[PDB]
RNA sequence: AGGGGAUCGAAGAUGAUCAGAUACCGUCGUAGUCUUAACCAUAAACUAUGCCGACUAGGGAUCGGGUGGUGUUUUUUUAAUGACCCACUCGGCACCUUACGAGAAAUCAAAGUCUUUGGGUUCUGGGGGGAGUAUGGUCGCAAGGCUGAAACUUAAAGGAAUUG
């Protein structure tokens, strides 16, 4: 059974709220992982890398294991998790949830003219995280992803075709590299590009419209 | 836009001066409020009801404008507030929070403290900062009562008082609830000083 | 002491911008300042903008909207070969549809798209996005 | 600009200030001085021919324990002497 | 060993060596 | 973000800060839009129906989200000096 | 802050401001007419004036000079302009 | 030491909650009511929780106690409610500052007067 | 790495004080790093107070302390002084008592 | 090279300690410590942070200067002075709080306005040793200063932080 908890997890099983580009328009603070499946249930994952830590501790040495994950479908809606247990499924399992929660939206557009569905970046874009600088540039159809393997299937599976990367720092540290593609592409939906100038005249929120049909009891 | 009778009575000024509403933080005072009105000499700054006055009224405009009255929230930690959140949140929906607060209460679905409000209304952001703070990881507008040397930050309309003690905070809290009622609501008309008593809110004793 | 009375200027409206403010005073406004908020304004990236006499240099009050990623100037203002002109525009501009190389030609301070309409070329002053 | 002229006239200074700094690197050093031609037994050439002066056991180092089979080998077109090793099982009763 | 004492170390050495080459001046 | 011809393409067209029109994005959880009341003859408020307005988190955490609203309300007609526009 | 008028700044914070700060700068030194009754004429003084001015006929003194301020001589008389 | 361990005394607190009526200043009696309204493996585990429920309920009777909220409180606090006849416009006038009364004047209306100064 | 902002101790604005020597040790110390108490007592004690005006011509007398100022070295200082050692903030706090 | 040479005191000699003790501790105490005339040119010579210019954020103290007041205090007959209090403003030495922002972090109002990478300019570094060594030049009475290599060897040396 799922029982939502949270205003947001009510309305959406409740068949109220039908796309998260409508939690994006209002910028919904997410915390149920069953609303991100029930909103966009293609999401394939998919374990990107898996390495053991240590701490030591006042009676033993302790060895869990991090996994990194990538969840999305190939259309736009990309999420990264990264967690730690000590058991490596429990970590691939709440790794993958967390990857769901965490599930952006990319604006992908055209390297230079209007043609048939975008398929590229809007902009260039930057994400650092640590040592990491991953740069994004838009790139001609049948470019492909020009990435490293771990990127490059962190953007397909964001659903972007043609791309240029470049990366700056201690790159051999997956984590970080990951984590900076990741807020790479996800600032491309915070780029103000002039076909965004447009005034618009502000929509009411789901939380609002349907205020009953939410509500605790 | 301007209703029209909604002006600063002349009723609800001597309220106010007789609670102190006017009488502003001394030597320190933050850049961020033009809420003043000319240095009175030796510390105090007056504070400009006629503004005090509105943004209350506006606040109270957007505390009535969510659909169920009861996920609208009050808070207070100080104690000279506590007895005031619990009379606001009496009379009209509105959820209340005296005392301690307890982080985790607006992120965290796991708490038993849980709430998910629309609106947060708080009456010191100093005292109250754990509120102030966690509301905004989570997208929830902020009414706060405001004094001449209150941090600013995430709280929108600030309602300028005097968190000094007494009876200020007990007649903003009223003046509040006597305009969310006056809105869309249970009460009356004119004048109409109401049947409620201010010093209803008012911290008690000893 | 002062280099680039550009610079300033570029740099003032940059940080205003970034800090959310709607409008900055500058100085000490140029001939050249002018033209450049001139071609932003064309295109909309800032409002209006005033100039007041000190009887002096000059000082600007520039009124702008938040459309501004990016206002900045090149350094040295290398000639280009308006073949070089696609060079410049790719290592600084954003993409291929949007956005302005501002340069100083014997035809006029102009964007290089007015450049390129015009077929002239010259020097290179700054950029807009 | 922290520390580079930017001038559009400092061209030679950023030249000269480039040549002064490459001989930080040790290959481009190595190129210019001449070393493989100077130093090094080989002419600076990919292989050299010499003479098997004597068979050499050479011990291994740490944290490894083995005789490694060596010949010292005179260079013919050099005289400059030179240890190599003998790869592979055997192999050292190959030479003489 | 200390820095210092080695700086010593290789001043004694040098003023050695400034000894031995001059007696063939 | 339209295409070759005429269609509209790319999901999602961002709110924008009411004082900045700087773009609110998803993660910007710091963010805020207060719905405010439109009222009608003798008190009363006219439930569901508000002038409304965006605040982003950028702006709220440098504490100007009280100046700012007094600004754009005024200018709307919901404030009645308060707000000058010198200094 | 965020938003205001540059172009039109209140005469008061405008007042505390420094000379070369003002929007436009001027000085903020006055001059003045200024007489001992001694005598029937009017001598025009700078209010910061560095040379202890002498009067027009008598050798009086007038006003001493200051580290701004001139400070004028005890028993006397003076307006701006 | 005769410090009672969580288990004890969060099974009061949860008791205590939610059969505050039944339940009594008596442990006696709260004992039998353990037995018919929770389940516990040891006699000696059930006196040793029936004996705090008892402490727990003997001086709530004598003001809240922290933890333990039965909702009945919030609605006797709600009930128990009000003061005043008096408040705080008498005598005479308000005695105000120069310049809040320069306040007034340049805002309002008419307001009762009384000057004051102040110094260092 | 860095450890403090005041460095050793309270230095800017000039560079060079004047060593002064620590009064256990002999230890010289630059005066601003110095760590120094009053050392303010009573001539006699906590006993002979009594005893000192019982034997004693005058009415209770007056009676003088020993004012005399104290120079320690940080060893000197951390050895017995005053000294602790703070954990990471408490490092931070200048306040005496 | 003269003078001075109280003190403390490299060297040296001693008393103890120690397995030893060329030391730490105690004693004697040469040079020296101070000064003149000339040398020397180095210090963790440190903020381990080039200079000039612009912009970006809050707070209370303080040093100097100036402006404003039917402020306080000094008495004489009120002043004038002076010292003090409040507000402001230049320019200082610093601290506090924050961080939009920066960084590997520690932290940082600069170490910010940098892959959305250009205000002007000087200097230095390019894995660790080998080595500030060799050699030449030059300065120095000397000690030594400045300039300053390679062959060969090596998979790490190193920084910040975390848990033990
Ligand atoms: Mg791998
Ligand atoms: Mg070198
Ligand atoms: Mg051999
Ligand atoms: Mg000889
Ligand atoms: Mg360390
Ligand atoms: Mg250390
Ligand atoms: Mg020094
Ligand atoms: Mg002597
Ligand atoms: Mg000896
Ligand atoms: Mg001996
Ligand atoms: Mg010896
Ligand atoms: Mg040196
Ligand atoms: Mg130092
Ligand atoms: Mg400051
Ligand atoms: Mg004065
Ligand atoms: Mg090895
Ligand atoms: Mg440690
Ligand atoms: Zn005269
Ligand atoms: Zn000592």
């Amino acid at each position: 059974g799922w029982v939502p908890v949270t205003k947001l997890g009510r309305l959406v099983k409740a068949g109220k709220i039908t796309t998260i580009e409508e939690i994006f328009l209002h910028s919904l603070p997410v915390k149920e992982f069953q609303i991100i499946d029930t909103l966009l249930p293609g999401l394939q994952d998919e374990v990107m890398n898996i390495k053991p830590v240590q701490k030591q501790t006042r009676a033993g040495q302790r060895t869990r294991f991090k996994a990194v994950v990538v969840v999305g479908d190939s259309n736009g809606h990309v999420g990264l998790g990264i967690k730690t247990a000590k058991e490596v499924a429990g970590a691939i399992r709440a790794g993958i949830i967390i990857a769901k929660l965490s599930v952006i939206p990319i604006r992908r557009g055209y390297w230079g003219t209007n043609l048939g569905q975008p398929h590229s970046l809007a902009t260039k874009t930057t994400g650092k995280c640590g040592s990491v600088t991953v740069r994004l540039i838009p790139a001609p159809r049948g470019s492909g992803i020009v990435a490293s393997p771990a990127v490059k299937k962190l953007l397909q599976l964001a659903g972007v075709e043609d791309v240029y990367t470049q990366s700056n720092g201690k790159t051999r540290t997956l984590e970080n590299t990951l984590k900076a593609a990741f807020v790479a592409i996800g600032n491309t939906y915070g780029f103000l590009t002039p076909n965004l100038w447009a005034e618009q005249p502000l929509p009411v929120s789901p939380l609002d419209i349907y205020s009953d049909e939410a509500s605790a009891q | 836009s301007l209703p029209a009778t909604f002006d600063l009575t002349p009723e609800d000024a001597q309220l106010l001066l007789a609670a102190n509403t006017h009488l502003g933080a001394r030597n320190v005072q933050v850049h961020q409020e033009p809420y003043v009105f000319n240095a009175r000499p030796d510390g105090v700054h007056v504070i400009n009801v006629g503004k005090t006055w509105e943004k209350l009224v506006l606040a109270a405009r957007i505390i009535a404008a969510i659909p169920n009255p009861e996920d609208v929230v009050a808070i207070s930690s100080r104690t000279f507030g506590q007895r005031a959140v619990l009379k606001f949140a009496a009379h009209t929906g509105a959820t209340p929070i005296a005392g301690r607060f307890t982080p985790g209460s607006f992120t965290n679905y796991i708490t038993r403290s849980f709430k998910e409000p629309r609106l947060v209304i708080v009456t010191d952001p100093r005292s109250d900062a754990q509120a102030i703070k966690e509301a905004s990881y989570v997208n929830i507008p902020v009414i706060a009562l405001t004094d001449l040397d209150s941090p600013s930050e995430f709280v929108d309309v600030a309602i300028p008082c005097n968190n000094r003690g007494k009876h200020s905070i007990g007649l903003i809290w009223y003046l509040l609830a006597r305009e969310v009622l006056r809105l869309r609501g249970a009460l009356v008309d004119r004048t109409q000083p109401w049947s409620i008593m201010p010093d209803l809110y008012f911290y008690r004793d000893p | 002491t002062r280099s680039s009375v550009l610079a300033d200027a570029l740099n003032a409206i940059n940080n205003a911008e970034k800090t959310g403010k709607r409008q900055v005073l500058i100085r000490p406004s140029s001939k050249v300042i002018i033209k450049f908020l001139q071609v932003m304004q064309k295109h909309g990236y800032i409002g209006e903008f005033e100039y007041i006499d000190d009887h002096r240099s000059g000082k600007i009050v520039v009124q702008l909207n938040g459309r501004l990623n990016k206002c900045g100037v090149i350094s040295p203002r290398f000639n280009v070969k308006i073949g070089d002109i696609e060079k410049w525009t790719a290592n600084l501009l954003p993409a291929r549809q949007f956005g302005y190389v501002i340069l100083t030609t014997s035809a006029g301070i102009m964007d290089h798209e007015e450049a390129r309409r015009k077929h002239v070329s010259g020097k290179i002053l700054g950029f807009v996005y | 600009g922290k520390g580079k002229p930017r001038g559009l006239n400092s061209a030679r200074k950023l030249r000269v200030h480039r040549r002064n700094n490459r001989w930080a690197e040790n290959n481009y050093k190595k190129r210019l001085l001449g070393t493989a031609f100077k130093s090094s037994p080989f002419g600076g050439s990919s292989h050299a021919k010499g003479i098997v002066l004597e068979k050499l056991g050479i011990e291994s180092k740490q944290p490894n324990s083995a005789i490694r089979k060596c010949v010292r080998v005179q260079l013919i077109k050099n005289g400059k002497k030179v240890t190599a090793f003998v790869p592979n099982d055997g192999c050292l009763n190959f030479v003489d | 060993m200390r820095a210092k004492w080695r700086k010593k170390r290789t001043r004694r050495l040098k003023r050695k060596r400034r000894k031995v080459r001059a007696r063939s001046k | 973000m339209e295409n070759d011809k005429g269609q509209l393409v790319e999901l999602y067209v961002p709110r924008k800060c009411s004082a900045t029109n700087r773009i609110i994005k998803a993660d910007d959880h710091a963010s805020v839009q207060i719905n405010v009341a439109k009222v009608d003859e003798e008190g009363r408020a006219i439930p569901g129906e508000y002038v409304t307005y965006a605040l982003s988190g950028y702006v709220r955490s440098r504490g100007e989200s009280d100046d700012s609203l007094n600004r754009l309300a005024q200018n709307d007609g919901l404030l009645k000096n308060v707000w000058s526009y010198s200094r | 802050v965020l938003v205001q008028d540059l172009l039109h700044p209140t005469a008061a914070s405008e007042a505390r401001k420094h000379k070369l700060k003002t929007l436009v700068q001027g000085p903020r030194s006055y001059f003045l007419d200024v007489k001992c009754p001694g005598c029937l004429n009017i001598t025009t003084v700078f209010s910061h004036a560095q040379t202890a001015v002498t009067c027009e006929s008598c050798s009086t003194i007038l006003c001493t000079p200051t580290g701004g301020k001139a400070k004028l001589s005890e028993g006397t008389s003076f307006r701006r302009k | 030491g005769r410090v009672r361990t969580k288990t004890v005394k969060r099974a009061s607190k949860a008791l205590i909650e939610r059969y505050y009526p039944k339940l009594t200043l008596d442990f006696q009696t709260n004992k039998r009511l353990c037995d018919e309204i929770a389940t516990i493996q040891s006699k000696r585990l059930r006196n040793k929780i029936a004996g705090y429920t008892t402490h727990l309920m003997k001086r709530i009777q004598k003001g809240p106690v922290r933890g333990i909220s039965f909702k009945l409180q919030e609605e006797e606090r709600e009930r128990k409610d009000q003061y005043v006849p008096e408040v705080s416009r008498s005598n005479g006038v308000l005695n105000v500052d120069n310049q809040t009364s320069d306040l007034v004047k340049s805002l309002g209306l008419k307001l009762p007067l009384s000057v004051i100064n102040v110094s260092a | 790495p860095k450890k403090r902002a005041s460095n050793g101790r309270n230095k800017k604005g000039r560079g060079h004080v004047k060593p002064v020597r620590c009064v256990n040790c002999s230890k010289s110390i630059p005066k601003d790093k110095a760590i120094k108490r009053m050392a303010i007592r009573n001539i006699v004690e906590a006993a002979a107070v009594r005893d000192l005006s019982e034997a004693s011509v005058y009415p209770e007398y007056a009676l003088p302390k020993t004012y005399n100022k104290l120079h320690y070295c940080v060893s000197c200082a951390i050895h017995a002084r005053i000294v602790r050692v703070r954990s990471r903030e408490d490092r931070k706090n200048r306040a005496p008592p």
